[PDB]
């Protein structure tokens, strides 16, 4: 049967095996005539040095133009003769490259992921159109204001680290890359153990082991400075303004890491066309709706490696703007002494209700695999979740955010039309209470 | 509800300040010397 | 499209315990910054007085 | 290594707002005490024998 008491026993485990030259393996069965594999690589922009920025960028493009033993889009045809989807994604530490499949044509997979992992056909032919095609992308990038607010963050407080740095990096190195640096950032950050692969699917550990197959895999980072300060871009032409806010914050593995996940389950969020209405429990949700003092507002939570981010990402029109800063605070503040156990079931709740429901389908366990092993490593602590949730006490909480808000330095990361946007020093003095 | 944080003690720390203000202001009592008090 | 702004430093502005780019201003944060709050309540004692 | 007082003492008062405040109010007391004190002898250590503190005690308790 199904209780979600029993539910947490009853588990395909994650699997763990070591190859010689420092790549790892692992697996999970689903029983399925389909499998999820994929790679992961550690290698981040803070390695890149500020000539190598936005290459990796550039290279995840080269990766499937053609490989060193598999020349340009013969690749593609036999993954679409086949019929399986093929895809890759960045982050500023991390690259991915992954394939829905079914288990039966599994073998070639990695044989053929494998070559193109570090094997790759480097010629100009593609240089330039990558270069065009990313000079194209680049200033059409500049669509999205969402995406453009996010860096200036970063460079924020992260200046002076290789942290803060874009991840596509200066235009003008996209001009002026020479596949030289490619090939040595490709020797350097590619062998092991930065390199993690593992797949989910039908597939059992053994019958992976065996075709994991004789191949290879292969043979830096500083603390980041976290900065009080503020960026400013204002411009009056376009009707809102994109305003986020955020505090730095502790590294990936922390205790502290899982009560921040509820620490935004308290505040929820509100957009636009939310059912939500008046009636809504969270405090800025309804109120901030009630004016529509926000068309939208949301959180965000990451934790690096050492560090971590804390915030909000909130969208309104410009005359209200002071609305939202105003009525945001307190809603951290009146937390950090007043704060309820009740209020924090729901969240409790919540955060329940959502890492469960995050389970569905193949690839998503397999990319938690990835992340878990250069995060936590191994740990799938699936039940020990609800432990680490049962943790939670409003002492424990009134306890976290005593840390990290009350009385803090906070960053501003914003986009014309600023213009109303309170000045800085309020926001400090704004942020601990007088007690009102 | 009534869930009385430490709004309680903080409100346990509130009156006892000005209370030393009156003591402090004008219009209290002479306590023992207690650091210099002049006759 | 930009991309690249950025003021290069600070530093004569800045001040010791942040002259490391590679140090956690968590580390200088709390006494440092009571330093700061530390010129607000002496200053109000005479005030009173 | 130890927290210096600040970092204690900002952990200590000026974090909490009234701890903060509190300490403030309590200053002054002892300080004026002690400021008055303190500070009367530089007035009167070098203003000597021109005052009945002083002088009367040539003629006091006759």
């Amino acid at each position: 049967t199904a209780t979600y008491a029993q539910a947490l026993q009853s588990v395909p485990e994650t699997q763990v095996s070591q190859l010689d030259n420092g790549l790892r393996v692992a697996s999970e069965q689903s029983s399925q005539p389909t499998c999820t594999v994929g790679v992961w690589i550690d290698a981040g922009s803070r390695y890149e040095s500020e000539k190598n920025n936005g290459a990796g960028y550039f290279v995840e493009h080269l990766a499937f133009k053609g490989t060193k033993n598999r020349p340009g889009n013969a690749l593609e045809k036999e993954v679409e003769s086949m019929g399986a989807h093929l895809n890759a994604y960045s982050t500023r530490e991390h690259t991915a490259y992954y394939i829905k499949a079914l288990s039966k044509d599994l073998p070639k997979a990695v044989e053929l992921l494998a070559d193109i992992v570090q094997n790759c056909s480097l010629e100009d032919s593609q240089i330039e159109k990558e270069r065009d095609v990313i000079l194209q992308e680049l200033q059409e990038n500049d669509t999205s204001m969402r995406d453009v607010v996010f860096n200036y963050l970063h460079a924020t407080a992260f200046q002076g680290t290789p942290l803060a740095q874009s991840v596509e990096g200066p235009s003008e190195n996209v001009r002026k890359l020479s596949r030289a640096d490619l090939t040595e950032y490709l020797s350097r950050h590619y062998k092991a153990p930065r390199m993690v692969l593992a797949a989910a699917g039908g597939l059992e550990h053994r019958q992976l082991l065996d075709l994991a197959q004789k191949h290879f895999s292969g043979l830096t980072l500083s603390p980041c400075r976290f900065t009080g300060s503020q960026i400013c871009h204002r411009e009056d032409g376009l009707p809102l303004a994109h305003v986020a806010i955020a505090v730095e914050g502790p590294g990936w593995a922390h205790p502290d890491n899982v009560a921040l996940q509820v620490a935004n389950a308290i505040i929820g969020h509100y957009d636009c066309t939310y059912g939500g209405g008046a009636h809504l429990s969270s405090p800025l949700a309804s109120i901030a709706a009630t004016n529509k003092l926000c068309q939208s507002f949301q959180t965000f939570n990451i934790c690096y490696a050492d560090t971590g981010l804390l915030g909000a990402h909130f969208v309104c029109d410009h005359m209200s703007i002071d609305d939202m800063m105003f009525v945001l605070q307190g809603q951290w503040m009146r937390l950090c002494t007043s704060a309820t156990e009740s209020e924090v079931l729901r969240g409790k709740n919540l955060l329940r209700n959502a890492l469960v429901s995050h389970l569905d389908g193949t690839t998503p366990v397999c990319e938690d695999i990835g992340r878990s092993l250069l995060t936590y490593g191994r740990r799938i602590p699936l039940a020990e979740w609800e432990s680490r949730i049962a943790e939670v006490d409003a002492r424990v909480v009134r306890e976290v955010c005593s840390k990290y808000f009350y009385d803090q330095c906070p960053a501003v990361a914003g986009f014309g039309p600023i213009e109303q946007l309170p000045d800085y020093n309020r926001i400090r003095s704004g942020m601990f209470w007088l007690r009102f | 509800r009534q869930l009385a944080r430490n709004w309680v003690p903080t409100a346990s720390l509130w009156g006892a300040v000005g209370a030393v203000g009156l003591v402090w202001a004008t219009d209290w009592r002479l306590i023992l010397d207690w650091v210099p008090y002049i006759n | 499209s930009h991309t690249d702004i950025k003021v290069p430093d600070f530093s004569d502005y800045r001040r010791p315990e942040v002259l490391d780019s590679t140090k956690s201003s968590k580390e200088s944060s709390e006494a440092r910054k009571g330093f700061s709050y530390l010129v607000t309540a002496t200053t109000t004692v005479g005030v009173a007085y | 290594v130890a927290p210096t007082l600040t970092a204690r003492l900002y952990s200590l008062l000026f974090r909490r707002t009234s701890t903060f405040a509190l300490t403030i109010v309590v200053g002054a007391l002892f300080f004026e005490r002690a400021f008055d004190q303190g500070a009367d002898a530089i007035y009167e250590h070098i203003n000597e024998g021109k005052l009945w503190k002083h002088i009367k005690h040539k003629y006091e308790n006759k």
